[PDB]
């Protein structure tokens, strides 16, 4: 009875012990999937870019937010923004659909969210450092960037634009 | 007393307790209006006649973060996994250090107070930079945390002190529990460590221009997840060795309790990266690294579900219950604290489910930094270990005290459990659900109120929980303070013992592989070393320090 | 038999199973 419910609780234990661990198994699979597709393309750049975020705003490709748009490839474009207090340059940003965007982002202050919504993009922005991440839009409008990260006193009201082109 | 001359580890483990609530209620003021907030109400103004020097939600969200999260949680833990051991080994915790860990989470807490009231810190729990708080924060959260290390030593002390007279015996349970729980505080509580004295503290005294935001948070961390086990832990030591009393039964193994133990000790470290999903220049396959040993962390509580579970269902058939179901009702559900973790439990299956979602990689990009972590969180540490904590004033109290508990506590107690366990489950559909809106944490989002219009439904929610956990926590306060200022005392409740359970043959074997604790310590650390070693010595190569910044 | 547990830890695998399936499937969606 003691005895018996020990060796019964004991037995059964094992039975569950194994199935978690082939369901975290298939989970790790399904991660391991999710890895190998353009899904993918949201994960950062592990590696490193840094830059000086005291004068990003007067030289380099983050000072003049009218060019941040770049064709880099037959069917890419490079995007350089800037997150900061309290917004994100440009404004709006203009990309077509289709087209796999190389977001280069980076703060002069800060850390921000980088948080498209409607999609995956969701990056930590550190000053000092260029987030990297892609991301191809499949749907054409306007897609809101929320800043996900407190940055502040004007974080609940930090927001950007995207503009996908038909 | 004459209780207190023979046991002056009761009245050092009373402190903490006391200063853990304490710090509990105050943090725990500012909930509601959150709770409010991420239902679109705003009732700051509100807060901010009734508390005149808070000047911004940020800074509530701080003191709410540091107080509850930090402060509470670690004195509980000190209180619980000090104390506990020491009864089960019957010995004497070097008082010496026992009073000096108290005075420094004292003195080091009163510190980072005054910068958190004066509003000079508005960083938040993460305190992540280029946010630059007063120095006074990092250096009064220094010594907090280091409170901690005397704990080490006190808990390694009393060990080893029972091992000299018992040569060849095994650790008894709850100190096996208590050692390789400290041990693995320990290696955790080196990521934050190294952080504050190589970065925080000479920056926030102006000895460095800046620091570099990517190592911060990478140091971070390294002590940043660890720490919610170490919250835990306590917990489940209670959980493990005095629920099933509590309940009416016995624990149903001893090995497995050891086991899930163990696993923490050599899991709970090398796991970090989960927080840095989203981060920039740290290697995506350190990545899924990480995120394959933060599934594997879950493994433990995944044993301990069944574990524990198995355990009730036992008191519950020894106490008549019969059928799928009738074990349940057969539970002591008239008792407090039963009740308080018992449905803390109950609330950590959606929690943990949560948490392995996060841990996913790619998933955590559907997530992250939304509203639907505050979602997970609160049914972890706000639920099951504040719960859990709660019950504890019920045979801790008076076991400490000699002041009894009165029917008419006991049904108050009742009432505050379950509304908290109540208002948390509410919130935490509303949290979940509005950041499956991408709705974003740490925001003050009644203040910008025509922005979440798809939230409009889980906003209901987390209003509920608002007014729901106001009631449960002002029960609380009345609460603590009638058993604590009460009059009474009866001192045959102060020499009582503990209500340790029992255990129900075996694995003699295990047991001892277990108890090889230097070669688990070692394993545990070398697990570090491997985890974070190759993304800490590049990241250290090429440091880029830029320029802290006061947003508030 | 622990029935009453391994009811409990049905109840725990389906609730881990309605959440991440439920996220994986809207992290697609988001993709
Ligand atoms: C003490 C509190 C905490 C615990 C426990 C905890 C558990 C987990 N966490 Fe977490 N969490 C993450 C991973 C998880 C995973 C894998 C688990 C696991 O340990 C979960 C395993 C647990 C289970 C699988 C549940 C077992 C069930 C049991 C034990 C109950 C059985 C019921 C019974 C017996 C009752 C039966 C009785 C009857 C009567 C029927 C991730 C990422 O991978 C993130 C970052 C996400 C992001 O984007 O920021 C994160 C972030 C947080 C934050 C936010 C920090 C911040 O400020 O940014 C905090 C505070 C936190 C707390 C806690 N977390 N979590
Ligand atoms: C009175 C009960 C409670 C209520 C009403 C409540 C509600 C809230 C709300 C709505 C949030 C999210 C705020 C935001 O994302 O901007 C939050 C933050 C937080 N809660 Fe609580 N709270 C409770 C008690 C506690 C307890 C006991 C814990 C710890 C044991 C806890 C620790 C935290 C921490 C760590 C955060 C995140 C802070 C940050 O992101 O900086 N809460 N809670
Ligand atoms: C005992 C602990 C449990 C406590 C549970 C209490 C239940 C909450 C109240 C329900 C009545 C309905 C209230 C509806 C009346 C006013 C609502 C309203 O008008 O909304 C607010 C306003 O529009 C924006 O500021
Ligand atoms: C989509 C995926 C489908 C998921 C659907 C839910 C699955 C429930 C989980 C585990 C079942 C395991 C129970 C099988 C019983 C194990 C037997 C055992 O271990 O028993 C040993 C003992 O000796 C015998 O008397
Ligand atoms: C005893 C049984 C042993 C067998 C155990 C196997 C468990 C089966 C579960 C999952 C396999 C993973 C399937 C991976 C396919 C993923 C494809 C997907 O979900 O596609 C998403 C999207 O449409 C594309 O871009
Ligand atoms: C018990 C709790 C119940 C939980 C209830 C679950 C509800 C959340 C469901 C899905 C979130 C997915 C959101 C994906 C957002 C798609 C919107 C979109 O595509 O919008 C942008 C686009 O640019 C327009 O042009
Ligand atoms: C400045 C702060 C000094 C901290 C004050 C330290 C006083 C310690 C008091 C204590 O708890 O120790 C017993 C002591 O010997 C007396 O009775
Ligand atoms: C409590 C412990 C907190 C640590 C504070 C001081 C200890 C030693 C700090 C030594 C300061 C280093 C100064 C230095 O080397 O400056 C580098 C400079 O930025 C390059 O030009
Ligand atoms: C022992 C108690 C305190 C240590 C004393 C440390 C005192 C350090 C004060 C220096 C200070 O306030 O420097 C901050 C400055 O504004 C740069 O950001
Ligand atoms: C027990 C511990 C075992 C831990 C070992 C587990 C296996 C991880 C290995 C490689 C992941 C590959 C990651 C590559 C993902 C890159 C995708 C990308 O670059 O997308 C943009
Ligand atoms: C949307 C979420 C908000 C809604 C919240 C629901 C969450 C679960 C609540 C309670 C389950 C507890 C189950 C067990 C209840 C114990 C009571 C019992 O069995 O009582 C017997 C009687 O008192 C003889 O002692
Ligand atoms: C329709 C949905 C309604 C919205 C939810 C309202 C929230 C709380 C209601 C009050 C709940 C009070 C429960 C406490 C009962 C208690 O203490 O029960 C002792 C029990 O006999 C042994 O656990
Ligand atoms: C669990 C216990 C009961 C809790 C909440 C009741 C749920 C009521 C929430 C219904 C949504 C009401 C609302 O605010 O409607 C949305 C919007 O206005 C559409 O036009
Ligand atoms: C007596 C104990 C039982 C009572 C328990 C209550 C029943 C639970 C359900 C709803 C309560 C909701 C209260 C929420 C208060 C107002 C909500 C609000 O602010 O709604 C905004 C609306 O969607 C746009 O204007
Ligand atoms: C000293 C640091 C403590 C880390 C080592 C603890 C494990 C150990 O060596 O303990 C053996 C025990 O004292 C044998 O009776
Ligand atoms: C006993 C305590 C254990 C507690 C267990 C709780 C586990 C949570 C499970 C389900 C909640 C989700 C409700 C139903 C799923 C919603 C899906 C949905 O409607 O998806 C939106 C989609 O876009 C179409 O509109
Ligand atoms: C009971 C107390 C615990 C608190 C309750 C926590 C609630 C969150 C639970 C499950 C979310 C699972 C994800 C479900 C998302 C539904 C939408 C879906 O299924 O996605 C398809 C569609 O494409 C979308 O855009
Ligand atoms: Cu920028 Cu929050
Ligand atoms: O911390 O999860
Ligand atoms: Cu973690």
């Amino acid at each position: 009875d003691e005895h018996k419910a020990h060796k019964a609780i004991l037995a059964y234990e094992k039975g569950w012990l194994a199935f978690s661990l082939a369901m975290l198994f298939v989970f790790i699979a399904l991660i391991a999937y999710t890895l190998a597709t353009h899904t993918a393309g949201v994960i950062p750049a592990g590696k490193l870019e840094r830059v000086d975020p005291t004068t990003v705003r007067q030289e380099g490709p983050w000072a003049d937010p009218a060019q941040a748009v770049v064709q880099t490839g037959p069917n890419q474009y490079t995007v350089y923004v800037l997150a900061f207090a309290f917004g994100y340059q440009p404004n709006p940003i203009e990309v077509p659909q289709g087209a796999e965007i190389v977001f280069k982002i980076t703060s002069p202050d800060v850390i921000h969210g980088f948080h498209v919504e409607g999609t995956n993009i969701n990056v930590e922005v550190l000053p000092g450092e260029v987030s990297t991440v892609r991301y191809t839009f499949k749907r054409p409008g306007e897609y809101r960037i929320i800043c996900n990260q407190y940055c502040g006193l004007g974080h609940q009201n930090m927001f950007g634009t995207i503009v996908v082109k038909e | 007393s004459r209780v207190y001359e023979a046991y002056p580890e009761k009245k050092a483990t009373l402190y903490f307790l006391v200063l853990g609530f304490l710090a509990l209620i105050v943090g725990s003021l500012f909930g509601p209006f959150q709770a409010l907030n991420y239902g679109n109400v705003d009732a700051y103004p509100l807060l901010k006649r009734l508390l005149p020097f808070v000047q911004s939600y940020y800074q509530g969200l701080t003191l709410h973060g540091v107080l509850n999260a930090i402060v509470f949680t670690q004195l509980f833990a000190q209180a619980i996994m000090v104390y506990l051991p020491a009864r089960e080994l019957n010995m004497r915790p070097n008082m010496g250090l026992m009073w000096l860990s108290w005075w420094m989470a004292f003195i080091g807490l009163v510190v980072a107070a005054l910068p958190l009231l004066a509003n000079e810190a508005t960083v938040l729990w993460t305190f992540y930079p280029p946010l630059k708080g007063h120095w006074a924060f990092y250096l009064g959260a220094s010594v907090f945390v280091l409170s901690t290390w005397v704990s080490i030593y006190i808990v390694l002390d009393l060990w080893r002190r029972w091992k000299a007279a018992n040569p060849g015996k095994v650790t008894p349970l709850v100190t096996y529990m208590a050692v390789v729980f400290w041990l693995m505080w320990f290696l955790a509580s080196l990521g934050l460590v190294l952080e504050a004295v190589l970065f925080l503290l000479p920056w926030s005294f102006g000895l460095v221009e800046g620091v570099d935001p990517l190592v911060a948070r990478t140091l971070f961390w390294w002590t940043g997840h660890p720490i919610v086990y170490f919250w835990l832990l306590p917990a489940y030591a209670i959980i493990y060795t005095i629920l099933p009393k509590q309940a009416g039964g016995k624990l149903v193994s001893d090995p497995m309790a050891r086991l899930a133990f163990l696993l923490f000790l050599l899991l709970s470290t090398p796991v970090g990266f989960h927080h840095q999903f989203a981060d920039p220049g740290i290697d995506p396959t350190w990545k899924m690294i990480h995120s394959v040993l933060t599934l594997f962390v879950a493994v433990p509580s995944l044993m301990t579900a069944f574990t524990v579970a198995a355990s009730l269902e036992f008191a519950g058939r020894l106490r008549g219950g019969r059928g799928l179901f009738g074990w349940i009702r057969a539970l002591p559900w008239d008792n407090p604290a039963f009740v308080a973790p018992v449905l803390g439990l109950l609330g950590f299956i959606p929690g943990g489910a949560g948490g392995i979602v996060n841990a996913s990689f790619t998933l955590d990009y559907v997530v992250h930094n939304t509203a639907w972590v505050p979602g997970h969180f609160h049914l972890q540490v706000a639920s099951l270990v504040t719960l859990t904590a709660m019950g504890s004033l019920y045979w801790l109290l008076p076991n400490l005290t000699g002041k009894p508990i009165s029917d008419a506590q006991r049904r108050l107690g009742l009432a505050v459990v379950w509304l908290w366990f109540l208002g948390m489950m509410i919130m935490a559909v509303g949290l979940h659900w509005a950041g499956l809106l991408n709705v974003p944490r740490r925001a003050y989002i009644a203040q910008v109120p025509d922005a979440y219009p798809h939230a409009a439904v889980p906003m209901v929610f987390n209003v509920l929980a608002g007014i729901v956990l106001l009631v449960a926590l002002l029960l609380f306060i009345y609460g603590l303070f009638s058993v604590l200022l009460s009059r009474e005392r009866k001192p045959e409740l102060a020499e009582a013992p503990l209500p340790f359970a029992e255990v129900i043959p075996e694995d003699r074997r295990l047991v001892l592989a277990m108890d090889r604790i230097g070669f688990w310590f070692a394993v545990a650390a070398i697990l570090v070393v491997l985890a974070y070693g190759p993304t800490l010595v590049q990241l250290f190569g090429h440091l880029n320090p830029v320029p802290g910044w006061r947003l508030w | 038999k622990p029935k009453g547990a391994l009811a409990v830890i049905l109840v725990l695998t389906l609730t881990i199973l309605v959440f991440w399936l439920g996220v994986y499937a809207v992290f697609f969606a988001r993709g």
